[PDB]
């Protein structure tokens, strides 16, 4: 150790190089690297000097590597590296003649930027995004693609989100990168895109205009949950936008894909997200709702609303209820023919107060259609009221006149007064 | 009023 600190501070390149390699090796260990202990040895500022030794690309590389391993540590370890001015240097190193140095500068910058939004915004401020995207072309080796994408994803990560104007140029690169077959690149790219599509519809506008939609729908069927999860997030974000933005996704047969996500034995978290995604499509027009009906999603949807875990039931209710909101008279009768009345009634006693309002709202839209059929047939009774009554739904609503919440209170009264006088 | 799109 005292020979390490010394050679680092020496004038001899041999001494300098061995010591840095040793420190690097010291910091390169897998189980609890001695990061606190390499900083308090006072070589960190000397490591930052070695980064500028363009004549000694090996020392640069080794120094950048030890600095990277230091910045993988605690928030403080990262704040020390920043304070010694390494951020602009690593960005300058992205223009290195050496490929090992450029790849390491990327990994370093990803580590600093991964620390916090604060650190992310400084790395972006030192102009790291533009020299980063220039390292990506038709000849970029896989190791660098993994490094660069993981870094690009971290530049985008974080709450509050970075300016969209700052992260926008990275969109063309990410749009290419999702065409890779490498799981790691596909993983980080989709996470990166899931961050950029999260926000206002003009952000979603930028994302679909970059042309990612077809490939994203394919990644729904990726065998790895590591790729499916961020891809499902992105696709879900896109369909929270308008009808036309939602259409870019529907156009590439995503509904049959989402259908299979609910049917195969997958994690609750995944099934829950496909349903939230499905809910934002039945939150669309009569034809987007028709696109869902056509794929055969209602059938399985109802089954989930009836028998699935409550984190899934919550989202299946929203899908079903939203469909009654924008749907036609006939589509709505199809939802009832698939047997959605009973599963909607059963949730009027769930402890989640928002859900109860959603089912109640969905049940009322069913009631209005049944009311129109009662007039068209000049009948005595609303057929759908009889079904709601049959599902023990009439008694639940009668009891919701006892609810503590005014939103729920006023709607139960409204429903009973409009359909049960 | 309750039903619609969700971010």
């Amino acid at each position: 150790l005292p020979a390490m600190i010394g050679g680092v501070y020496s004038d001899d390149n041999n001494l300098q190089l061995e010591a840095t390699t040793q420190f690097r090796k010291l910091l390169s260990i897998e189980r609890s690297p001695p990061i606190e202990e390499v900083i308090q040895s006072g070589v960190v500022p000397r490591f930052v000097q070695f980064l500028t030794r363009e004549d000694f690309p090996q020392l640069q590389f080794e120094a950048a590597w030890a600095l990277t391993n230091i910045a993988s540590g605690t928030s403080e370890n990262t704040k020390v590296v920043i304070d010694h001015g390494a951020v602009p240097i690593f960005v300058k190193l992205l223009g290195s003649s050496s490929d090992d140095v450029r790849e390491q500068a990327v990994w370093a910058l990803g580590n600093v930027a991964g620390d916090s939004p604060k650190c992310r915004d400084l790395v972006l401020a030192n102009g790291a995004l533009l020299p980063l995207l220039a390292q990506l072309n038709e000849h970029t080796k896989l190791s660098m693609l993994r490094n660069a994408t993981w870094t690009l994803s971290n530049f985008c990560r974080g709450k509050p989100q970075p300016s969209f104007e700052q992260t926008r140029p990275a969109l063309p690169a990410l749009a290419r990168l999702i065409h890779s077959n490498d799981e790691e690149v596909l993983t980080d790219a989709c996470w990166a895109l899931s961050y950029l599509s999260d926000g206002t519809n003009d952000k979603i506008q930028a994302v679909i205009e970059a042309g990612v939609c077809p490939r994203l729908v394919e990644l729904l069927l990726h065998p790895s949950p590591s790729v499916l999860i961020p891809a499902l997030r992105t696709v879900g974000n896109i369909v929270t936008g308008d009808d036309a933005q939602t259409q870019c996704i529907i156009d590439h047969q995503a509904l049959p894909c989402l259908l299979s996500l609910l049917t195969q034995n997958l994690k609750k978290s995944i099934k829950k997200e496909a349903c939230w995604t499905i809910s934002n499509i039945t939150a669309g027009n009569k034809d987007q709702i028709q696109a869902v009906i056509n794929a055969g999603i209602i059938g399985p949807l109802v089954n989930l609303l009836q028998t699935a875990e409550f984190d899934i039931k919550k989202e299946a209710a929203w899908a079903i209820s939203n469909a009654t909101s924008g749907g036609s008279h006939d589509q709505i009768k199809y939802l009832v023919s698939e047997g959605c009345i009973k599963p909607l009634c059963d949730l009027l006693i769930c402890p989640d107060i928002r859900i109860v309002t959603v089912c109640l709202e969905g049940l009322e839209n069913i009631l209005k259609v049944g009311e129109t059929d009662k007039t068209l047939a000049a009948g005595d009774v609303n057929v759908f009221s009889q079904m709601i009554d049959e599902a023990e739904g009439l008694e639940k609503i009668e009891n919701l006149q006892s609810h503590d919440n005014n939103e729920i209170y006023e709607k139960a009264v409204k429903i009973l007064e409009a359909y049960w006088m | 009023t309750v039903l619609g799109k969700r971010k």
